[PDB]
Formats: structure tokens, C-alpha cells, sequence
């Protein structure tokens, strides 16, 4: 899969 | 209280001041926002120095002989372990898989994490080319203090002029290599002039607002405040991906030493940031001299998932959504044979959760242990241990570590069978001095608590280990062949792994219990679950639809507090068929901040709930259905059992754990004059036993000590 732990903002 | 010193209108600052608790947090907040309000604190333009009109991703030849021959000039690495928790025993089997005498190992313990501290100062005290960083921050997830402590660890290293490294690789406690040391060593030999980051492999603009990069954010309270809106500075390109990487020294001096525009605005810009390790490193090389020297690989297997990572758990830490990667399992075994892309090493790996992976890994990579070796499908952890101080426990599990202690005595003098002395008769001294939490062959078996004891016969000290296990309470009433696999009631539910976090179930009067469910592959079904309490009031009932695709399911019922001490029942049925069952304890407590209960403090906690109902629905009309008869007899004890206190506590106490815990065994530290008592280090279960594949000795020839 993709790379980054960031979610948004919910 | 003083003013601000500016107006603060943000609706974002505002929220963070109302929520946030020490005024040292308040001030800084208000102070950061105000900076920024008037443009002080962020820059908007940078200078790019990369002389490439974009990206390099200089590629590299994933042949077999890259990895075979031995070089002549081999590298040299300084790992920097990022650590946090309990889990010494899995970080020490790690450290003896990546350890070779010429590399280097700087080691840095998140400052609430003092018990894995003092274990990994024991392993630096052992090895000259190993050291713990004397400086220690509370490195929260996404924290921005994660960027500060390698960018400080990398200043140190430079400094230490007696280790020459060439290259830097960050690892935590949950990674583990899938190549051998000396496949590493020859890869990053043949490429020693490469940086490796992976990048994010999507559409950049969702990448940055995804990530909150756009967002002004304030560490401070060990939280993540989000402040408000930013630019993105001009003149240059943002890009990020994963914080696990490897730099060589050449990079690691010019990120440390230069003061060119580019590092100096970079390091204040991503003071304020979140993840900012997922990005930072990333912005800087594709804009500096550097930029040709960049591999679109950091030689990582990241097991995200997200369908089960993404559940915006950290709300509570930080200001934001986040996601996690999963803990590899048996069936991904094949997934470190691939090679598709070069890759050393993999994350992530949790004995507590999976541990067979992780020795099917080591076996693979180094071989087998020999014939006999003990403990190998074992794990131990410690979940307490004494220097800590019983403050850092809560009531519950002060009582309850207690109530497993007494359990073990009684065990001991059980087990004598004399007409004479009873020469294991003991008498319980002081508080516990350790616990550990026991698994063998993935499967949870109860906690190990060491603790001090008088024999009265002899009348002199002795230091023991109790092993409790619990009852086996789960129960399938169907005669009739359904979904149903298992149903369970804890706390503090793992939502990615599908686990109770809290391993024994431990709970008390004021503890809001989660009821789950496991189901197995089927059509649609919809099912009523009722909870149950101790004299047979009806708390809660509701129904649940199982979705032919669901496996897990759980809910936690709003009930009101103090939930009445005592043995409670979940029942599960369908159209009032029954299906199965499950109980739970709710203990009452010996303990009221760390000292014995008084008799107005268990009365109010020990009489069930202040609004004298469960919940403003009631289930009185249930009651005859189910066969459920509220014996007069029974209610009027258990409010006896609400005002004693002392030894009547205690006896109501133990008499509850006792029916839902065994004592498995106990284990002499030293020498005891209980004669059917087993020394700890000759039993199979102790924390005490031997555990080779955990244990750090001399190094061998080869420089190794796997
Ligand atoms: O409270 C904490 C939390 C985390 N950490 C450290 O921060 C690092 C990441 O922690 P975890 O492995 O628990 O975080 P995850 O499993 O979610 O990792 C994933 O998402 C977060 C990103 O920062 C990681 O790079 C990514 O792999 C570890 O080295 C860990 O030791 C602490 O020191 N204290
Ligand atoms: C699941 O139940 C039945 C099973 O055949 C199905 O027809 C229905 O559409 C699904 N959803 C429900 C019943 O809510
Ligand atoms: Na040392």
C-alpha cells in the first residue's frame, strides 16, 4: 500500500 | 492569569486553550498563535539549491550478485533504536539478530518508559559500542519531538569521533530484520554515496493536506495542538513518505552543520509540524546539493492495511486522524521471500500479539537453536516492577495483584500433606514486587507475580512467584449450528489487531466493560445480547445484526456507575433461543488512593450505581422469561458485603477471585523450608527460568552474538 500515517482531519 | 498579548479569535487556538491543562501550555499556545498572527514565525519563501529541474530517483539493480561477494572496504552503521513500552525481552531477541561488533547502537527510551530504561542500560553497560542517550524526551506519536531527537542523536553521533559510521538506520522495537548483516553490509557497500527514502506514491497536493502539513501544530502537555492555517513556503517542492530510512554521513553533516537558507527555514518550519519525521528529510534532500543522490526506496516492508490501521485512535494524543500498520502473522511469512525491490528489514512485529512469525524469521535468517533448548514458544513481559512505585499502578490492579498473591499462599499450604508442622503456612509482607504476563504457543496463561512472604514455621523471609491462570468462563448453550465463535468482556479494545489490550480482564466498580463477539463465515443474522449483574439485575439488552461479511462486532452499553461488585453474566441469545455465554468480574477494592479503604469510601463504592438503576430503561419484565428469580436473601448480603471493610473485605475478596482464578503453581527465588516447593529457575513457567533466545552473552568470533 501507500506511504504516510497522516489520516485528515476527521 | 494574564492576557494575551495579542487578540486571539482562531477557532482552533481558542479550542486548544479551553483544553489544555497547566498555564506554562496555555501561555505558549497563545504565544505561538500570536507570532504567527503578525508572520514571524513561519518563512514563505525558501531558496532550492537542487541544480535538477525535478526528482533523481536514481535507480538501483536488484541482482542476485549484488548481495553475495564480500567487500574490501565495508561500511560501518550507527542504528539509532527509537524505543518505548514493555517489551524488553522482544527488543533484546532484536538487538542479537542486527548486532555485529564493528557497527554502532545508540538507544533512545521515551522518558515515561523508566522499567524498559533501566533494562537497556544493563545491555549498554555489557557492550562497548553500545550507549543510551542521556537526554530523553516524551516522544508522543506524531509528536514533533520524534524530528528533535534524530536530528539530536545525529549531532551526537558526528561528535563521537571514536565511532567512525558511514551510514545512520532508525529502528523501533516492533522492527525486525529479513536479511542477513552481511547482505547488508554488502548492499549498502556497493551503494554508499545513495540516501534511501520512500516517497509516498500518490497524487502530492492530497498527500500534504492529508498529512496536515497546510496546519500550524504545538507540542506541549505531551499533545498536539492544532493552532490554525500556514502557507506552504514558496520556491521549493514538499514532498514525504515514510520515516524509516537510511542516510549516509555525507548527508547526515550537511542536515546538521549547514546554515544555508534551506536547513535553517526547514528546521523552524517542521518545529511546528505533525509527523514532521514523514516529511522533513524528504523536503530537504530533493532540495539541496544532495538531490542527485536520492533512492525512491528505504529497503522497508511497512504492513499497512488500512481498512483495519485507519481508526483515528490518537485522537486523545494528538489533533488529528492517523494510521497505523499491522503486526505481521504466520500467513505473511512468504512476503519477506519477494524480491521484487530490495528490502533488510520489516515492521511490524508484536510477541504479544504473534509471536510464532517472529521465530519462524530468526530460524530462517540464522538457523535453529539446538535440540533442548528451553523456552523457545515462550514469551514473558513485565507489566510492574517495584522501583516504579505502587502509585504508578491504579486500585484495581494493586487490589487484585494482592487478591493473586494471597491465592499462591494458600496454595502452598494446600499442597503439604502432614499430620505434623505445616512447614508452607505463610504470611503475607509488604507489596508485590513484579508481574509478568505469561504466554506460551501464542496463547495468553495468566500473570507471574513475584512477592515477599514469611514462613511461619521457620519464621524467616522468603521471595516467591505465584502463577494464576483464569477460568475458562465461555460457554456455548446451542444443543444449533451458528456463527458464534467466541464472546468476550474487557477493556480498551485494539480495533487493529481485534484484541483487549487489557490481557487479564481486569476490572473494577468504576470501569465502563466492553462486550465483543467473534463470528464466522455466514448469512445475515441478527442476535440479542443481556448483560447480567451479581443478584441478578437485568443491566442492559439490545440487539445486533451480523453482517454475512462481519467478524468482529462489540459495544459498550452505557451503564451508570458504580457497577455492583460481583460475578456478571452476558448472555447472547436468538429469538429467545439461547446460544451462549460468557461471565466477567467486577472486584471490589481493598485500596483507596494506594491506602486500605475506609468504611464511608467502600460503602459509596461497593452498593452498586449513585442513580440506583443501570440505565432509565428497565428490564424488570426479562427477569421471569429468562429465569432469572432476584433472591431477597442474596440482595440484602451483597449489602452487607457493600459496608465491611478489612478482613471481612478480604475475604469477600479472595472468595470472588478464587472462582474465577487457579493458582497454577508457585516457585521459590532461594531457599525455602516449604519442602514440596520448586526452585523458579528449575521450573518451565518461571520469569526466573532460562530464555536463551533473550539472553545477551560474549562475543563470538565472528563478531556476532546470535
Ligand atoms: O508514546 C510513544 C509512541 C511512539 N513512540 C515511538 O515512535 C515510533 C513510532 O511509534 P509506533 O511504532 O507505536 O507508531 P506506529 O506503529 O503507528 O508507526 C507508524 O505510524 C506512526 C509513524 O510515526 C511511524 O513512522 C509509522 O511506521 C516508535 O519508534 C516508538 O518507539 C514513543 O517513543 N512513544
Ligand atoms: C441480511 O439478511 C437477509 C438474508 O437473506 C437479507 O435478505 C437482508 O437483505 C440482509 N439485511 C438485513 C436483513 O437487514
Ligand atoms: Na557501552
Amino acid at each position: 500500500e501507500e506511504e504516510g500515517a497522516g489520516g485528515g482531519q476527521g | 492569569d494574564q492576557p494575551p498579548k495579542c487578540d486571539i479569535s482562531g477557532k482552533e487556538a481558542i479550542s486548544a486553550l479551553s483544553r489544555a491543562k497547566s498555564k506554562h501550555c496555555r501561555q505558549e499556545i497563545g504565544e505561538t498563535y500570536c507570532r504567527h498572527k503578525l508572520g514571524l514565525l513561519m518563512p514563505e519563501k525558501v531558496t532550492r539549491f537542487c541544480p535538477l529541474e525535478g526528482k533523481a530517483n536514481k535507480n538501483v539493480q536488484w541482482d542476485e550478485d549484488s548481495v553475495e561477494y564480500m567487500p574490501a572496504n565495508p561500511v560501518r552503521i550507527a542504528f539509532v533504536l527509537v524505543v518505548h513500552g514493555r517489551a524488553s525481552r522482544q527488543l533484546q531477541r532484536m538487538f542479537k539478530a542486527i548486532y555485529h561488533k564493528d557497527h554502532f547502537y545508540y538507544i533512545h527510551v521515551d522518558k515515561r518508559s523508566n522499567y524498559l530504561h533501566r533494562q537497556v542500560l544493563q545491555v549498554s553497560r555489557q557492550y562497548s559500542n553500545v550507549r543510551v542517550t542521556p537526554w530523553r524526551m516524551a516522544t508522543i506519536w506524531g509528536g514533533a519531538s520524534l524530528l528533535s531527537t534524530y536530528l539530536q542523536s545525529m549531532r551526537d553521533l558526528l561528535e563521537m569521533t571514536d565511532w567512525p559510521w558511514d551510514f545512520f538506520i532508525n529502528l523501533s522495537a516492533a522492527d525486525y530484520p529479513i536479511r542477513t548483516n552481511d547482505q547488508l553490509v554488502a548492499f549498502l557497500s556497493r551503494y554508499r554515496d545513495m540516501n534511501f527514502l520512500k516517497s509516498h506514491g500518490r497524487d502530492n497536493a492530497r498527500f500534504i493536506r492529508k498529512q496536515g502539513l497546510d496546519r500550524l501544530f504545538l507540542e506541549c502537555d505531551a499533545h498536539m495542538w492544532r493552532l490554525g492555517d500556514r502557507r506552504i513556503p514558496e520556491g521549493i517542492a514538499v514532498d514525504g513518505g515514510s520515516d524509516w530510512f537510511l542516510l549516509n554521513r555525507r548527508f547526515v553533516e550537511y542536515v546538521t552543520f549547514s546554515t544555508d537558507d534551506l536547513v535553517t527555514k526547514m528546521k523552524q518550519f517542521y518545529s511546528y509540524t505533525l509527523l514532521p519525521a514523514e516529511s522533513f528529510f524528504h523536503t530537504v534532500l530533493e532540495n539541496s546539493p544532495h538531490c542527485d543522490t536520492m533512492v525512491d526506496n528505504n529497503l522497508r516492508i511497512t504492513n499497512w492495511n488500512r481498512k483495519l490501521g485507519c481508526k483515528c485512535q490518537y485522537k486523545h494524543i494528538v489533533d488529528w486522524c492517523g494510521c497505523s500498520p499491522n503486526d505481521f502473522k504466520p500467513q505473511d511469512f512468504h512476503r519477506f521471500q519477494q524480491t521484487a525491490r530490495p528490502t533488510f528489514f520489516a515492521r511490524k512485529f508484536e510477541a504479544v500479539v504473534n509471536q510464532e512469525i517472529i521465530g519462524q524469521l530468526d530460524y530462517y535468517l540464522y538457523g535453529n537453536y539446538p535440540a533442548g533448548t528451553p523456552g523457545l514458544r515462550s514469551y514473558w513481559e513485565n507489566v510492574y516492577d517495584e522501583p516504579d512505585g505502587i502509585h504508578s499502578l491504579s486500585d484495581v490492579t494493586l487490589t487484585l495483584y494482592h487478591s493473586f498473591a494471597r491465592l499462591g499462599l494458600r496454595r502452598a499450604e494446600t499442597s503439604l500433606h502432614t499430620d505434623g508442622e505445616n512447614s508452607c503456612r505463610y504470611y503475607p509482607m509488604g507489596h508485590p514486587a513484579s508481574v509478568h504476563l505469561y504466554f506460551l504457543a501464542d496463547r495468553f496463561q495468566g500473570f507471574l507475580i513475584k512477592h515477599h512472604a514469611t514462613n511461619l514455621a521457620v519464621s524467616k523471609l522468603e521471595t516467591l512467584e505465584t502463577w494464576v491462570m483464569p477460568k475458562k468462563v465461555f460457554k456455548i448453550a446451542s444443543p444449533d449450528f451458528g456463527r458464534l465463535q467466541f464472546s468476550e468482556v474487557g477493556t480498551d479494545w485494539d480495533a487493529k489487531e481485534r484484541l483487549f489490550r487489557n490481557f487479564g480482564g481486569l476490572l473494577g466498580p468504576m470501569d465502563e466493560p466492553v462486550g465483543m463477539q467473534k463470528w464466522g463465515k455466514g448469512p445475515n443474522v441478527t442476535v440479542t445480547v443481556i448483560w447480567v449483574d451479581p443478584v441478578n439485575v437485568i443491566a442492559a439488552t439490545y440487539d445486533i445484526l451480523i453482517e454475512s461479511t462481519a467478524e468482529f462486532t462489540h459495544y459498550k452499553p452505557p451503564l451508570n456507575l458504580p457497577l455492583r461488585p460481583g460475578v456478571w453474566t452476558v448472555k447472547i441469545l436468538h429469538h429467545w433461543v439461547p446460544v451462549a455465554e460468557t461471565k466477567f468480574l467486577v472486584a471490589p477494592l481493598t485500596f483507596s488512593n494506594r491506602q486500605p479503604i475506609k468504611p464511608e469510601e467502600a460503602l459509596k463504592l461497593h452498593n452498586g450505581p449513585l442513580r440506583n438503576a443501570y440505565m432509565e430503561q428497565s428490564f424488570q419484565s426479562l427477569n421471569p422469561v429468562l429465569s432469572l428469580p432476584i433472591n431477597p436473601a442474596q440482595v440484602e448480603q451483597a449489602r452487607r458485603n457493600a459496608a465491611s471493610t478489612g478482613t471481612a473485605l478480604e475475604g469477600w475478596l479472595d472468595s470472588l477471585v478464587g472462582g474465577m482464578w487457579t493458582a497454577m503453581d508457585i516457585c521459590a527465588t532461594g531457599p525455602t523450608a516449604c519442602p514440596v516447593m520448586q526452585t523458579c529457575s528449575q521450573t518451565a513457567w518461571s520469569s526466573f527460568s532460562p530464555d536463551p533466545k533473550s539472553e545477551l552473552g560474549a562475543v563470538k568470533p565472528d563478531g556476532r552474538l546470535r
